[PDB]
């Protein structure tokens, strides 16, 4: 079986720069005077899309900023100039031998200026209270870099878990990240407390709070 | 006008069976090899199987040989994957893909279906509860207002949220207890809300559930 190894696993690049992604095969993928390595792009919530076939041929419909080269065991995909739109995972795949195999993927991320989140907080909806549960939701929107810390305080005291935090993938237009933080509790516990605070750090923390 | 239309994905018990279908709209499969590939929950891509133009030649990955069958019917412009002896780690999004048809060797996968989701589990189908996330009626705002929908207590994973009214943010689902929770947000100009309608539409095919929540203040 031909094993494919991609490098690097993730690469950060500034808008307008050249991005180069590498794929090494464990044995040659050449035969009949061609190289049977293909490259695909995958954006979240979308199926894979063919970029380059047979190592060096641009697929019809694909932007000209994509190109590929190589032979035998070494292959390169180049994106030049990189656009905000190119955030995705990129895969190499060989068809010289069955079973056909993919590489592990390389995530392309955009390097960008720091940005503070816009934060929104939502008490439990009456619908949910009516049902018997209580979730308090915080959105931290359009921030950079991805590394941010969120903490909840209930009546001044930090709730560490029953907390679910989920990040989006990098935004395809402005290159920021967003995340949701949800504190789930019992209705009874919710109504036992007064002050609820979601706070973002990373320091001058950004805060949103409400009282019952 | 090209689309590969997949169906059949569902929740299935371990050891169970399931048949996926992929039919070409505005594109012919006749003359071309085809493959199935899956994306597991870690988001890696894994090649599953292929089949030649007329179906003379079939090949299977090591992980599915002896359990899955790839077939096709060119008169119906359709590709199939029959799955049996299903196990937990078959849980994935399954894509069909047509191959290019070039001479001089093998070919890349040029057209891909949207993906159909398969979950292998003993757990039961539970529809989602959907709750609106809107600021309070009095609350000061501006220049934009952030709204959302909280989707809670569902299984298996595949739900789609669509907004009708704007930057939409989609937050991946997480497992709480035995069930999934996800949220979605949208940002709209202050001046346009609550005067203009904003609605989140939540679909969970496994339970045949479709919920529309109109976002109102408070
Ligand atoms: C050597 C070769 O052609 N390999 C290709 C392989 O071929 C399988 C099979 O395909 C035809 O049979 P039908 O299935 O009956 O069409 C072919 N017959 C004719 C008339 O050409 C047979 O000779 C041949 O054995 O199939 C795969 C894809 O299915 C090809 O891969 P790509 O799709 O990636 O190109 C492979 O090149």
């Amino acid at each position: 079986d031909i094993v494919l190894t991609q490098s690097p696993a993730s690469l950060a690049v500034s808008l307008g720069q050249r991005a180069t992604i590498f794929c090494r095969a464990s044995e040659t993928v050449d035969s009949y005077g061609n190289s049977f390595m293909h490259w695909y792009q995958q954006k979240p919530g979308q199926p894979p899309k063919l970029l380059i076939y047979r190592a060096s041929n641009l697929e019809s419909g694909i932007p000209a900023r994509f190109s590929g080269s190589g032979s035998r065991t070494d292959f390169t995909l180049t994106i030049n100039p990189v656009e905000a739109d190119d955030v995705a995972t990129y895969y190499c795949q060989q068809s010289n031998e069955d079973p056909r195999t993919f590489g592990g993927g390389t995530k392309l991320e955009i390097k960008r200026a720091d940005a503070a989140p816009t934060v929104s907080i939502f008490p439990p909806s009456s619908e949910q209270l009516t049902s018997g549960g209580a979730s308090v939701v915080c959105f931290l929107n359009n921030f950079y870099p991805k590394d941010i810390n969120v903490k909840w305080k209930i009546d001044g005291s930090e709730r560490q878990n029953g907390v679910l935090n989920s990040w989006t993938d990098q935004n395809s237009k402005d290159s920021t990240y967003s995340m949701s933080s949800t504190l789930t509790l019992t209705k009874d516990e919710y109504e036992r407390h007064n002050s609820y605070t979601c706070e973002a750090t990373h320091t001058s923390p950004i805060v949103k709070s409400f009282n019952r | 006008e090209v689309q590969l239309v997949e169906s059949g994905g569902d929740l299935v018990k371990p050891g169970g069976s399931l048949k996926l279908s992929c039919a070409g709209s505005g594109i012919t499969f006749s003359g071309y090899g085809m493959s199935w590939v899956r994306q597991t929950p870690d988001k890696s891509l894994e090649w599953v199987a292929l089949i030649s133009n007329g179906g003379s030649y079939a090949y299977y990955s090591d992980s599915v040989k002896g359990r899955f069958t790839i077939s096709r019917d060119n008169a119906k412009n359709t590709l199939y994957l029959q799955m049996s002896s299903l196990r937990s780690d078959d849980t994935a999004i399954y894509y069909c893909a047509r191959h290019k048809g070039l001479r001089g060797g093998t070919n890349a996968m040029d057209y891909w279906g949207q993906g159909t989701s398969v979950t292998v589990s003993s757990a039961k189908t539970t529809p989602p509860s959907v709750y609106p996330l809107a600021p309070g009626c009095g609350d000061t705002t501006g220049s934009s207002v952030t709204l959302g929908c909280l989707v809670k207590g569902y299984f298996p994973e595949s739900v789609t949220v669509t907004w009708n009214s704007s930057s939409v943010h989609t937050f991946p689902a997480l497992l709480q207890s035995g069930l999934y929770t996800m949220s979605s947000s949208v940002t709209v100009p202050s001046s346009t809300w609550p005067s203009e309608t904003v609605t989140c539409s939540v679909a969970h095919p496994a339970s045949s559930t479709t919920v529309d929540k109109k976002l109102e203040p408070s």
